[PDB]
């Protein structure tokens, strides 16, 4: 019955997690309730830890017992909605969140709290919003601080960005140090100037995380095959991802686990995810040896049982510190080899993660310093696209002349365009020098009825029984090829008309999420545009409230309106085909493009590209150098600058450059799955003799 | 229409 026995109990608990003693921890405080059940705080402390150790359920059934005590405890409040979303019930934590704030309008957290839900929803001004009443309400608050200025990030709202850049490093700084878990997210730690020492611990932190989840299952360690045995002479790879279906990942390399090959290996793909029936999951589940559908297995005990129980040598984490992640799965350490692949451009930071495939160009032999993981470099470029297979119509495309000749203004492309230009009386077909050229239809009538179809934004017409289709309405066309499921089965014409592009005009263009501009990327690119009197920069609403944001920077650094477009975002299909009426492609260099960056370069369109330090801002280049474009790479700010004017100026030097990619995104390695999955293969069999051999991972060079 | 991006963690 006695309350002052319990509290002291409740303070030598809180000792025990303090020296990170979480298990005693526990039995302390559960003495503490036993000796006084009607205990607030120590339900409260208890659940806290209970949420730490992913005991969800029951960690909500004490905060619900605190609150009945203590009603006027709104931070118990805020932390019984912590748990309900992270059990995936937003209704239930929003809930909390108002109720605290009612409760006490002056209580900070609850305010924080709020915003990241309206963050997550996309709801970016009302998460601004909350934030900034926040740190208003207590204005030393890292978490508030550093989630707020990945908000402004977002938006492009640079105010006071210098100042912002600085407090943030001192923050990580300080809890770095003061050994908390740290307020920038590391998906996020590429973005800010933080040092790589820094990148990584933060990382390692995220990695410790898991640990704490996991010992409380109490698992022995795995025993790991040690031969090729049991699995008839055959490697076994498993895939793991939330992403199996229509996510970048698989817009990537959903043709690889169907081009592996079966003689030497056995591929098994792990679903984190429930299937969103698009045919990038059914492929998947076609093409892999075995597909299994882990969103169905939630313990991450049986998960990793199952995955041990088929008898795994190299499990590849395809997520990182993406959403959908399930890392406890790695941490475990079902397999004897464990590499990130893909799907995080970071180090993971992690003990339970041992390789990291990369290559030459992305992560040169000094930074080794910036990861945790061994290197193990794929002889060209680590990064690899569908493109081949999802968008073949785009392997070749027609113009047509209303004038100069120009192979972007207005673009056909289909699978049957050849047998339509046959169809038509007087197709002249330009040469491109150093077996390719591009047809050219002239200005007669049909051609008219065309752009007649385009200006009166018509859905569709018919030539000679040909179907010709609006480049816009492909969704209603045909919604499965707009996403890249299928191929599409028309004709499809696609003009700069159709997005209010000067049809005289030197075309830049980024397609990237704007979050991944900052105020020197855009300050060079004014620069660039200056000097390219004639030209525009084409620009995505991603999201929309950027815009306003870019323009008024633009404003003060004297450009007119006029000199910036933006386009809506677009479905897939149309996304990639549009690049195609671009002339050069900027690249973001605090973050390159990744799947963007194969995007453009699929449509023919030169990228423009300096590579900075990070994995993140480094993969351009590396794209590029595969394709064999070492001109398109600068070594500074004013070498981007120069090279982007060269190619608005000189009308030759572009049709030569231009013509160079068009050219090489088929022969270069760099969309060629098959040869890619060979390699691939080549390194994985690499990994497996060198533990084979009975040594620990080292890193992979050759 | 809408677009899927790779998103971050929960943290
Ligand atoms: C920095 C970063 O996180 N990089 C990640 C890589 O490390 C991962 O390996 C990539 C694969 O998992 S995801 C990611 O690569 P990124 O290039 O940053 O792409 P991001 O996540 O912004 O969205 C791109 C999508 O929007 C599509 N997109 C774009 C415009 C449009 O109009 N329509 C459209 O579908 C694009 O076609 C794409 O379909």
């Amino acid at each position: 019955s006695c309350p002052t026995h319990a509290d002291s109990l409740n303070n030598l608990a809180n000792i025990k997690r303090e020296q990170g003693n979480i298990e005693e921890a526990v039995r302390l405080y559960r003495k503490a309730l036993e000796v006084f059940p009607e205990f607030a705080a120590a339900h409260s402390n208890l659940a806290s830890v209970l949420q730490q150790q992913g005991k969800l359920q029951e960690a909500l059934m004490h905060y619900k017992e605190a609150i009945r005590i203590s009603p006027t405890f709104a931070d118990a409040y805020s932390n019984m909605g912590n748990t309900l979303k992270e059990m995936q019930d937003v209704q239930g934590a929003l809930q909390c969140y108002t109720r605290a704030i009612q409760i006490n309008p002056a209580f900070a957290d609850a305010h924080s709290n709020l915003a990241s839900i309206h963050k997550d929803s996309g709801n970016i001004p009302e998460a601004i919003a909350s934030y900034r009443t926040a740190l208003k309400l207590k204005p030393d608050f890292p978490d508030a601080y550093c989630n707020l200025a990945h908000c402004l990030q977002i938006v492009c709202d640079w105010t006071d960005y210098d100042e912002r850049m600085k407090k943030l490093v001192s923050i990580v700084a300080d809890q770095l140090e003061k050994n908390r878990l740290p307020s920038v997210h590391p998906h996020h730690s590429m973005l800010y100037p933080l040092s790589h020492g820094f990148r990584k611990a933060i990382a390692e932190r995220h990695g410790n995380l898991c640990l704490d989840k996991i010992n409380v299952l109490h698992k022995p360690p795995y025993e790991h095959p040690k031969d090729l045995k049991l699995s008839d002479g055959r490697l076994r790879v498993g895939y793991v991802s939330s992403d199996f279906g229509n996510h970048p990942t698989s817009h990537l390399m959903q043709s690889i686990p169907g081009m592996h090959n079966p003689d030497k290996f056995e591929v098994f793909c792990y679903a984190l995810s429930p299937d969103d029936g698009t045919n990038f999951r059914v492929k998947v589940m076609a093409e892999a040896n075995h597909f299994i559908d882990l969103s169905q297995i939630p313990c991450n005990g049986k998960a990793a049982d199952r995955i041990h129980q088929d008898g795994i040598h190299i499990l590849v984490n395809m997520n990182g510190y993406t959403k959908g992640a399930r890392n406890e799965l790695f941490a475990l350490r079902p397999a004897p080899i464990q590499a990130m692949w893909l799907g995080y451009p970071g180090t993971s930071g992690a003990l339970f993660m041992d390789y990291i495939i990369t290559d030459q160009e992305t992560s040169p032999a000094e930074v080794a310093e910036q990861y945790s993981e061994k290197l193990a470099y794929m002889p060209h470029t680590f990064f690899i696209g569908d493109h081949a297979n999802m968008f073949p119509h785009l392997k070749k495309k027609a113009v047509i002349d209303f004038k100069h000749i120009y192979d972007n203004r207005i673009v056909l492309n289909g699978i049957d365009l050849k047998a339509f230009l046959d169809s038509l009386p007087d197709v002249k077909i330009v040469k491109m020098k150093c077996a390719l050229n591009m047809p050219v239809i002239p200005m007669n009538t049909i051609a008219e009825a065309v752009i007649e179809m385009i200006n009166r934004g018509q859905i569709q017409i018919t030539i000679n029984g040909f179907s010709i289709s609006n480049g816009l309405a492909t969704t209603q066309i045909n919604n499965k090829a707009a996403t890249g499921e299928e191929v599409p089965r028309t004709i499809i014409v696609t003009t700069r008309s159709q997005y209010g592009l000067p049809e005289d005009a030197i075309v830049y263009c980024n397609f990237n999420q704007l979050y991944k501009i900052d105020p020197s990327t855009l300050q060079m690119w004014a620069n660039i545009l200056k000097r390219v009197p004639n030209s525009v920069l084409w620009l995505l609403r991603f999201p929309a409230v950027g815009e306003p944001n870019i323009q008024q920077y633009a404003q003060n650094m004297g450009l007119p309106q006029n000199r910036i477009i933006f386009s809506p975002v677009a479905p897939k299909e149309e996304h990639v085909r549009r690049g195609q009426l671009a002339d050069v492609c900027l690249d973001t260099p605090l973050c390159n493009g990744h799947t963007t960056g194969m995007d453009v370069l699929w449509a023919g369109t030169p990228m423009v590209t300096m590579p900075g330090e990070t994995l993140a801002s480094r993969v351009a280049a590396s794209q590029l150098t595969c394709l064999g474009c070492l001109e398109l790479i600068a070594k500074n700010r004013q070498e981007y600058e120069d090279i982007a004017v060269k190619l608005g100026t000189d009308l030759e030097y572009l049709k030569k450059v231009r013509g160079k990619v068009w050219k090489q995104r088929i022969s270069s390695p760099l969309f060629n799955t098959k040869q890619y999955t060979m390699e691939l293969e080549r390194l994985y069999l690499q990994m497996w003799e060198h533990y084979a051999a009975g040594n620990k991972p080292d890193h992979m060079i050759k | 229409g809408p677009v899927f991006t790779s998103r971050s963690a929960a943290g």
